């Protein structure tokens, strides 16, 4: 019942086709040097570079409306810091140590899918659990999760297993935000599947 | 390259 207006309808619609998936997928021209974007955007692979955290942005920045996408991140390919969220065009996408790079600054917001913590302007210590509460605490992030960006309310939230888990972050209005992840695992293959948009004020 | 994160 905390879902963005329009999300249920957006998710029930026929999914965007492979062309749309590529168009809204990872950007080969906007990722870490240590990442390769494959299949025209459908997934990326992080090369096995030591002492590096590496990010990617989607090709398309969202300034309005409701957008959603599915991230597929194999359970065995997460390593010590696997973070899923969004970033402005200004967020850094590489650093020379293993860390929750996405969410470590003012330009990025991330959920640590290993630890369950939220990062925005955070170096890690003290970061809050999401979703809050006992159900939320025991939640495991399976291979697939949905990322939901509501630019009318200015929220980012997530869904697993058919259930929206609530807004994770507020304070996103008046930005242009891109799908983003940060990864540390050699040879991880992280997929993005765009699920579409509802551009109108109430979606 | 053989480290904790498969590098």
């Amino acid at each position: 019942l905390s879902c963005p207006e329009g999300l249920e309808e957006l998710l029930s619609a026929p999914p965007p086709d492979l062309g749309a998936q590529r168009r809204h997928g990872w950007n080969p021209k906007d990722c870490s040097e240590n990442i390769e974007v494959k299949e025209g955007g459908l997934y990326f692979e992080r090369r096995p570079v030591a002492q590096s955290t590496d990010g990617a942005r989607g090709k398309r920045g969202y300034s309005r409306g409701l957008h959603a996408w599915e991230i597929s991140w194999p359970l065995e390919q997460r390593g010590t810091h696997a973070v899923v969220g969004v970033a402005t065009a200004l967020a850094p996408l590489q650093t020379d140590h293993y860390a929750a790079l996405l969410g470590s600054n003012s330009e990025s917001w991330g959920w640590d899918i290993g630890r369950g913590k939220l990062y925005h302007q955070s170096k890690g210590p003290g970061a809050p659990q999401y979703p809050a509460g006992t159900q939320g605490e025991q939640l495991e992030v399976p291979e697939r999760l949905l990322v939901v960006l509501d630019m009318e309310e200015g929220t980012l939230g997530y869904a697993i297993g058919g259930t929206y888990l609530g807004p994770a972050f507020r304070g996103l209005k008046g930005r242009t935000l891109y799908p983003a992840v940060s990864a540390v695992w050699g040879q991880c293959q992280v997929r993005i599947r765009y699920l579409g948009e509802r551009g109108s004020h109430h979606h | 390259r053989g480290d904790i994160n498969n590098n």
